[PDB]
């Protein structure tokens, strides 16, 4: 895997170039955010059990056929594996948020997830609804203050929303 | 420095401010360089020819090139020395005809193609509407370009993959009355209480139907299970105080010819609204 | 989707050429016509539950035989699926005014419909009587403007001619 | 690639857990040191050609047989001289990559993995590249903690060569 | 193949939602900035022959081992195919700029282009550099910063269109990698 | 775009998006004298179909300038032009003279008929025409059997139909179609399973065994495997590809079996450490950790989630999962 | 004959469908963009005798070696056929403005040209160099209107990319 600092280095080694003066000034801004990025990863991780469970609770209220006999989440092994997957996706979205690059997200979670759910019969349109419910529980948790100093984080919540949309289109 | 309208505009340093085609040479410090070029190559006696790029040529200059003209003052020197030509002297536009070559002040030699009224100097084009101005004293000809004469021998050091590839940031578009609903689902259900089912949204009206059976948010409230033993008697009140009112006094709105009735029977759950509720009013209890 | 963009791109892809001057001239028609057909798509998207339910019982006001035994409007589930299937068709007309062509109606509503409404024995003249009621309910200055109602009705009788 | 960011992700993904404050502090310390490292990398980039021409000449002064002996391994001809100023620029570019990333990651993936195999095969001496690196440690002109970050990755490559 | 308007339709169809209100304003902005998009697609297809030849020549000038015996662009049959491999890639990028969505570029061009280039033996580092040269040419004609041509436009800013078409060219390098 | 959901479509995002959009139907018996642009499009469309999206240069396109002119007034395009272009040297050089007989036989099924050979008897009926009468009648049996006038109007261009259900083929022929047609930016010179020299469906087209379909543009889209016998009788060798059967006690212990195909295995990235290992780089015996990339596994269901993490954490790319 | 009308009628015929609402919208763009190009073509009509004379001198100025004995511009008779062959290209772009697309260039001027010129030993770069001159002497608010110059330039670059 490689983060956002290692991303521009790998793009520059393949050209055989030193980094520019403009490119160092663009990596100073990524360090200048710095603490605001670590606030989003702190808020998402600290409420990780309640984000997964209460957005599984709201999925079975709107699609109650998934827990009927003959549904894809009806049994204890088949329900516990469903909550386990929703915690796997929230894990690698927080990994992609601390790194600034969606490379650990697809190389270790997403590549082969569509092929897995097509061999098992898991409804892929219902997985993306569970992904989109953890999204707006987390982008509403991102832009509340709650012991953070007041400022503008609207550029880092568009990046966190883009990692949830990436995980949702790799399964739908 | 001073105002350009002093001494008329007869001064050489103030004339190009007056003939306002090249305003970038005084907005930047480029006019110090071309005065230092003709010191350095002794062009003050013999006649020559300049091709000044206009305003708009400086504006269409690329951001991967305009950065490299700031971090390298040697690159600004020979680019401005690449516009001063000493082949034909004070040459007009009619002597720039055919195809041929031209010797710059510093750089190798640059080929021109001049075909009638369109004249190219090699990645440049002379706009001939204002280009035949000749100064008598310190004598040269000045013509106007629309692009800088950029030789390819200078700019193999530049590229767009340095970091000048343009990127726009996209931000999320959520409304503040919607993510205030969604913060209550982040807490666990022992401390979030009733707010733990806040993530379910409004389904369409057929999704609560008997094939699909989507559960409303009110099934998770205690207001669905309000089934008491006690009951109001309604006969112990004064006559005229018990009020009742029907929904519509019509046979055809209470029940249509199909069973899609909003008021009678089990099809009262098939409303397009009334899927979610306001239980972020109270408490996290 | 069959659209204005996807038509002129596919025509210049089968010929193997760049977007010509006549392929940019078609997208300019998509600009001058978008004002009328986005007014109809916004008027429909705000008042859709009242337009669907007004047309859902215009089926059963013309065909009261559908509540007879064995028919398609017997019980509560079958009228829930009937008001759903009308709301599906009104969503696809909202999608066609947004895109600008008959794309979403063709791929999602019309293709395969003759083989389903005959296998399941749903009378296709009753998936029409709700669509034909909405086309004559529209008052041309009251709900939308003049050219917004031209676009709204032209996608409404494309669906009628595709079920007939 | 070894980075303070990616080593925190890899030690939590190996255990299979979420990023705790054990991992949020290892990337907080990368952000404190990043200001010294980014000034050390902007200065080594802007004075690269001075440091490349000088360090190659500093090897020809200590080992003058490398400009004398015939053969393909030595910088006798103009072709072996051009392949030496290319090798110094590879060692210098990996140092500025390690300052930008924040760890000894880009010079692990690109330079020091397989380095003892390509030196023994093409018959290059690691003592040539040490003296080329002792020059850059003595001539970058940096000061303080800016020089502490630059000399930490220069001293890392001298330990693999020796 | 989806355009910009039919992309928000397949996003609304996933949740049985009508398109209206919040989503129609981002599409009414597409119509209002729509004259710029036709005025920018015209700038690329007017120079589409000089762009391709200069991209394959500049790929060769920096890496002149490609025209040696053993290089991939050696003979005349191979050079004429490399001049046509890039003329198609530029054609599909100009479709995605006209549509406003990268679905025609991913469906018809990039899906399968990777295993095309590993069966033939095309060097992916050299083909990325030929795309990179086309990226710099496309931003220069859109933002009028071309040093060899000066196209006439109305006055205004089109940075969002240049940052859009730059993201289409980076999908080409990420696919074949 | 990939997937099956989000658009209510599976075949256009399986590589067939360009092919599901054209007709190219030649609506008039002769080309009109005066105009060339309509019929130049049909000739470029029947070059792209019959040659399988190959590059015909201008010095080679002038070698078929005669037929192109017989078609413009006095020949059909389905018959008599695709038949004339199949007897040319440009078709014969790259589709017949390069491969064995059974390799040339299924390239003609794709190019002329738009499908794949179903079983051995589809191969065997076409090799018998070549053994008795030569190449000139061998390409006529693709045109002059019953199938060709049945499925194509004799003024349209052929199109791909081996995936459809009205082309009454076996379901192993569906999986074989997506081995020979990989999207619209590919030819059979640009196919990794036939590189204009191989037999693309050699064991699989004869025995009618089905393959796992990998979509073009997927993550593990570069997955290819070799072929080797395994038994003592045929003098085979063990340990190259995983089996396709799941026979014994391990088939149903740990649940239902699957067959997983991995693509990219490199030397950097094995350990739990985010970076390469510095040092020796190879053990004594000098071999890699994975001597082949493109490995395959047969795994149970209770071992599928530990294996999934063991693949991706070590650099691999899951190409396909298929229940045995 | 590629036009905006011809592209949608041929695409409705290829799918066997009637003219939809996605097809009449493309004819609307032909109406809006018509006033731009139809007065550029009026400008090219009455002033073609001087535009080809100016463009004719602009290729013998660049390639003065054509007047050598043994080249394509030896005598007055071979010179007269070059001013004729550039007057044809100015008539075929006058046709492309009133049609609305690259039809009349693709049939009578471009298809077949690169084998006529190769066989008859005529350099295509000099048939280019007179087309790129009238693209360059055109300044947009003097010679025509601001939008007529966009259409007039759009066909000259289409002719240039075809020869080059
Ligand atoms: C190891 C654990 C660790 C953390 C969790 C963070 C925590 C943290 N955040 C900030 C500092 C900050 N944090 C934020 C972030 C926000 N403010 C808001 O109103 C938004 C809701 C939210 C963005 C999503 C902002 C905006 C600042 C800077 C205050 C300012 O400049 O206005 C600071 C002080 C630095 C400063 O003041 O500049 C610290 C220590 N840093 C750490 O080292
Ligand atoms: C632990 C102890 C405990 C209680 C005391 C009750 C308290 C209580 N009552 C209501 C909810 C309510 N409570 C009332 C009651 C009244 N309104 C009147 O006009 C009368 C004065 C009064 C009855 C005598 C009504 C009418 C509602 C429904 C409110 C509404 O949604 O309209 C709710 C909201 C939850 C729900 O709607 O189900 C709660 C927590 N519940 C508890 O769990
Ligand atoms: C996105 C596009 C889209 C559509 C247009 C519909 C099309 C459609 N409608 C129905 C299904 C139906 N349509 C009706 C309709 C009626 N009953 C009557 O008495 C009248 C004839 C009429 C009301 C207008 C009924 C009753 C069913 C259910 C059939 C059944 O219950 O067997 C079905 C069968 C599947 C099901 O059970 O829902 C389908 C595919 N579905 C779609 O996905
Ligand atoms: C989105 C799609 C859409 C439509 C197709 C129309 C359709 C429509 N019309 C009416 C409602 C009505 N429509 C009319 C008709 C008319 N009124 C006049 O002044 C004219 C003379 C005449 C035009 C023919 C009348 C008189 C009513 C009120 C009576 C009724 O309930 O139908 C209603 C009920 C809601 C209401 O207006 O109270 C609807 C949905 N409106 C829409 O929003
Ligand atoms: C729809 C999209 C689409 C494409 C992108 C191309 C993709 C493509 N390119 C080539 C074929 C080729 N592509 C290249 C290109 C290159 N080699 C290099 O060294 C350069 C890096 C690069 C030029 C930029 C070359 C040289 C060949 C020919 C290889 C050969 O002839 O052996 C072929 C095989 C041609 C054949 O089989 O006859 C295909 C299908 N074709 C398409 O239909
Ligand atoms: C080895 C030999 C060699 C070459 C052939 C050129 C090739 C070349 N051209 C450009 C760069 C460019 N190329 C063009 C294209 C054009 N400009 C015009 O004046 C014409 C209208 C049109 C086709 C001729 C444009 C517009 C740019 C960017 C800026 C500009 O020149 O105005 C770039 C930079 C790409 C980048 O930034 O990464 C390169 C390498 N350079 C070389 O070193
Ligand atoms: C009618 C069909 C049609 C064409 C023939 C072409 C031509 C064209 N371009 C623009 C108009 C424009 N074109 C641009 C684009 C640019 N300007 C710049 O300074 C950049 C260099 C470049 C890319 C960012 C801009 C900024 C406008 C102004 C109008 C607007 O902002 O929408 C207009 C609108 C001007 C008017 O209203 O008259 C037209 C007609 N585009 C079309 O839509
Ligand atoms: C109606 C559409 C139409 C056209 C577009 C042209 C195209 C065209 N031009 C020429 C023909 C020609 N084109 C040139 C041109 C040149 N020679 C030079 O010295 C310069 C290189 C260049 C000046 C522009 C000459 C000299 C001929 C005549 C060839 C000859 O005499 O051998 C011919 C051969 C027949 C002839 O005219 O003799 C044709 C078909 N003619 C058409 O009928
Ligand atoms: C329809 C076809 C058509 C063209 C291709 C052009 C071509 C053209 N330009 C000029 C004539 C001219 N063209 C210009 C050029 C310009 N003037 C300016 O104000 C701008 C700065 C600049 C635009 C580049 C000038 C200054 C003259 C007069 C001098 C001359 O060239 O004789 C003439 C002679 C007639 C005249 O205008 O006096 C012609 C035919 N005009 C046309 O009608
Ligand atoms: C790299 C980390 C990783 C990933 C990505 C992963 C995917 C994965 N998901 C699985 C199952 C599953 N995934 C789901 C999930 C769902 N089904 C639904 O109905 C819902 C819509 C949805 C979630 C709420 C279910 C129900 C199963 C069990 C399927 C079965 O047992 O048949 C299995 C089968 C093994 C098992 O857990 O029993 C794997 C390997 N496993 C991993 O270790
Ligand atoms: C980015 C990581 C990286 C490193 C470290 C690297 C080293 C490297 N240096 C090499 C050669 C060389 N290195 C030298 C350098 C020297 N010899 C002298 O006499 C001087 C004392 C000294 C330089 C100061 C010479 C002369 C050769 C050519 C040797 C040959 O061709 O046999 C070669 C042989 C391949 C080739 O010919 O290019 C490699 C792989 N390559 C890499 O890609
Ligand atoms: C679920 C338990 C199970 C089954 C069903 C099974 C079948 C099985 N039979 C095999 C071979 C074999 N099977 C036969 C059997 C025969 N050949 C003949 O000519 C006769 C007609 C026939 C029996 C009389 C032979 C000779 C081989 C060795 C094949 C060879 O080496 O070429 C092999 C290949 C492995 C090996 O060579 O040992 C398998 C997997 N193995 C199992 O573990
Ligand atoms: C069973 C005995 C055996 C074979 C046959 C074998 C081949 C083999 N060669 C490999 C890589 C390689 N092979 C080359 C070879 C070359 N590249 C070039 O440009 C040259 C033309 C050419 C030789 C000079 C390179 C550069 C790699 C590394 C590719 C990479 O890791 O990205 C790899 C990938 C894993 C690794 O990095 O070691 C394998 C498995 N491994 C084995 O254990």
């Amino acid at each position: 895997m490689l983060d956002a600092f290692a991303k521009v280095v790998a793009q520059a080694d393949a050209r055989g170039e030193f980094l520019s003066n403009t490119q160092i000034d663009a990596l100073s801004k990524m360090v200048k955010e710095g603490n605001q990025r670590l606030d989003i990863v702190n808020k998402v991780t600290s409420n990780a059990s309640a984000i997964v469970t209460n957005s599984a609770r709201a999925l079975f209220a709107e699609q109650p056929q998934l827990i009927q006999p003959g549904g894809n989440a009806y049994t204890s092994r088949r329900m516990a594996a469903c909550l386990r997957d929703m915690e796997i996706v929230l894990r690698y979205v927080s990994y992609a948020m601390i790194a600034g690059d969606s490379s650990v997200l697809d190389d270790r979670c997403l590549n082969g997830l569509r092929e897995t759910y097509q061999a098992l019969g898991t409804p892929g349109s219902s997985v993306a609804v569970a992904i989109q419910k953890m999204k707006d529980a987390s982008v509403a948790l991102a832009n509340d203050t709650t012991g953070t100093p007041i400022g503008d984080c609207s550029s880092l919540v568009a990046e966190l929303a883009g990692y949830f949309d990436r995980a949702a289109v790799s399964v739908v | 420095a001073a105002k350009p309208y002093e001494s008329g505009y007869i001064a050489e340093d103030d004339f190009w401010r007056g003939r306002g085609i090249a305003a970038w040479v005084y907005a930047t410090g480029a006019n110090k360089v071309i005065a230092q070029i003709v010191k350095d190559f002794n062009l003050t006696d013999k006649k020559f020819m300049v091709f000044i790029p206009n305003d708009g040529a400086f504006a269409r200059l690329s951001p991967q090139l305009r950065k490299a003209m700031m971090e390298d003052s040697r690159l600004v020197y020979d680019m401005l020395a690449g516009h001063i030509f000493t082949s034909k002297g004070s040459a007009m536009l009619k002597d720039l005809q055919g195809a041929g070559y031209l010797q710059p002040a510093y750089g190798e030699a640059i080929g021109y193609v001049g075909t009638g009224r369109v004249i190219k100097i090699g990645n440049a084009q002379v706009i001939p509407e204002s280009s035949d101005i000749l100064r008598k004293n310190l004598g040269f000809s000045a013509h106007t370009l629309d692009t800088f004469i950029v030789p390819k021998a200078l700019t193999k050091k530049v590229s767009i993959e340095a970091g000048f590839s343009p990127v726009t940031p996209a931000k999320y578009v959520s409304t503040t009355k919607a993510d205030l609903r969604y913060v209550g689902a982040t807490k666990p259900a022992a401390v979030g209480g009733r707010r733990a089912m806040n993530l379910m949204k409004q389904q369409p009206f057929w999704m609560y139907g008997p094939p699909y059976n989507a559960v409303t948010q009110d099934e998770y409230e205690p207001i669905s299970a309000a089934a008491p033993k006690a009951f109001v008697d309604y006969q112990i009140f004064a006559p005229g105080t018990v009020k009742v009112s029907p929904d519509s006094v019509n046979a055809n709105e209470l029940n249509p010819v199909s069973g899609m009735s909003k008021y009678i029977g089990k099809t009262q759950k098939l409303v397009g609204d009334q899927g979610i509720s306001d239980r972020s009013d109270k408490l996290p209890m | 989707m069959k659209s204005v963009i996807t038509t002129v791109v596919s025509a210049a892809d089968a010929a193997g050429r760049f977007p010509s001057n006549s392929d940019l001239e078609s997208i300019q028609g998509n600009i001058q016509r978008s004002a009328a057909r986005l007014e109809a798509a916004e008027k429909l998207a705000g008042n859709h539950e009242a337009v669907v339910k007004e047309a859902g019982d215009a089926c059963f006001a013309k065909y009261a035989y559908l509540k007879n035994p064995g028919e398609a409007g017997e019980n509560q589930e079958k009228i829930n699926k009937c008001y759903r299937d009308v709301d599906h068709y009104m969503r696809l007309v909202n999608y066609c005014l947004v895109v600008g062509g008959t794309g979403p109606l063709d791929e999602w509503g019309i293709a395969g419909a003759r083989e389903v409404y005959r296998t399941l024995n749903l009378p296709t003249s009753a998936y029409v009587a709700s669509i034909a009621y909405t086309r004559d309910r529209l008052c041309v200055p009251r709900d939308m403007s003049a050219q917004a109602g031209v676009e709204f009705s032209a996608y409404l009788d494309y669906l009628i001619n595709a079920l007939s | 690639m070894k980075t303070p960011i990616t080593e925190a992700i890899a030690t939590a993904d190996n255990q299979g857990r979420f990023l705790s404050n054990t991992e949020l502090q290892a990337v907080n310390g990368r952000y404190q040191r990043a200001t010294a490292s980014l000034t050390a990398a902007k200065a080594l980039t802007g004075s690269a050609q001075r440091l490349i021409t000088g360090a190659a000449q500093a090897v020809y002064n200590k080992f003058p047989y490398t400009t004398q002996m015939p053969g393909p391994a030595y910088a006798s001809s103009a072709i072996g001289k051009a392949k030496c100023a290319r090798d110094i620029g590879y060692y210098l570019r990996m140092v500025t990559y390690c300052l930008v990333v924040g760890g000894t990651g880009p010079m692990d993936e690109y330079l020091v993995a397989g380095l003892e195999e390509i030196n023994r095969s093409f018959d290059l001496s690691p003592s040539w590249y040490i003296e080329a690196l002792q020059y850059i440690k003595n001539s970058h002109g940096l000061s303080g903690q800016v020089a502490n970050e630059a000399n930490a990755y220069i001293d890392y490559a001298i330990n693999t060569l020796s | 193949m989806l355009d910009a308007f039919s992309r928000v339709v397949v996003n609304s169809d996933a949740k049985a939602a009508y398109v209206g209100g919040s989503d129609l304003q981002a599409l009414k902005s597409f119509i209002a900035d729509g004259n710029k998009r036709l005025d920018a697609v015209n700038s690329i297809v007017s120079n589409a022959s000089c762009m391709v030849s200069d991209a394959v020549s500049g790929m060769i000038c920096e890496n002149p081992g490609l025209i040696s015996p053993g290089g991939n662009c050696y003979t005349n049959r191979r050079m004429a195919a490399c001049l046509r491999d890039g003329e198609i890639i530029l054609r599909y990028v100009s479709y995605a700029l006209l549509a406003g969505d990268a679905s025609v570029l991913e469906d018809r061009c990039l899906n399968g282009l990777k295993e095309t280039y590993i069966a033939l033996g095309v060097p992916t580092n050299s083909s990325i550099r030929a795309v990179s040269i086309m990226k710099a040419q496309a931003v220069a004609f859109i933002t009028n910063t071309a040093t060899e041509r000066k196209m006439s436009f109305a006055a205004g800013d089109c940075t969002s269109l240049a940052s859009e078409v730059a993201s289409y060219f980076d999908r080409v390098g990420a696919a074949i990698s | 775009r990939l997937g099956t959901v989000s658009g209510n479509s599976s075949l256009d995002k399986l590589g067939l998006d360009k092919f599901l959009s054209e007709s190219n139907r030649a609506y008039t018996p002769r080309a009109q004298p005066g105009f060339s642009s309509e019929y130049e499009q049909i000739i470029s469309a029947t070059y792209k179909q019959l040659f399988g999206n190959a590059y015909i240069m201008d010095s080679e396109r002038a070698e078929m300038a005669k037929q192109e002119s017989m078609f413009r007034d006095g020949q059909l395009t389905l018959k008599d032009f695709c038949r004339a272009l199949a007897k040319t040297e440009q078709y014969k050089k790259r589709f017949f003279d390069s491969r064995p007989l059974y390799g040339a036989i299924e390239l003609n099924f794709k190019n002329i008929l738009g499908r794949t050979p179903d079983g051995l008897e589809h191969y065997r009926a076409k090799s018998a025409v070549y053994d008795t009468k030569g190449y000139e009648a061998f390409v006529d049996a693709f045109f002059d059997d019953g199938e060709y006038d049945e499925v194509y109007d004799d003024y349209t261009v052929p199109f791909y139909r081996g995936y459809k259900t009205e082309a009454n083929l076996s379901m192993a022929a569906f999986t074989h179609f997506f081995r020979m047609v990989r999207g619209s930016s590919t030819s059979d010179k640009a196919n990794p399973n036939s590189m204009q020299k191989d037999i693309p469906l050699n064991y699989y087209g004869i025995t009618k065994t089905p393959l796992a379909v990998i979509a073009p543009g997927a993550a593990g889209t570069a997955y290819t495997e070799s072929f080797a016998g395994t038994g003592s009788w045929q003098s085979g060798r063990a340990g190259l590809n995983a089996a396709r059967v799941a026979l014994g006690v391990p088939a149903t212990a740990n649940g239902k079996s699957f067959r997983v195909e991995v693509t990219g295995y490199t030397q950097p990235g094995f350990g739990i450490t985010a970076g390469t290992a510095v040092g020796k780089l190879y053990k004594a015996n000098k071999l890699s950790r994975y001597p082949r990339s493109n490995k395959s596994y047969v795994v149970g269901f209770d071992e599928l989630t530990p294996l999934y993490q063991r693949i991706t954490k070590n650099g691999g790319t899951i190409a396909s999962i298929t229940p045995l």
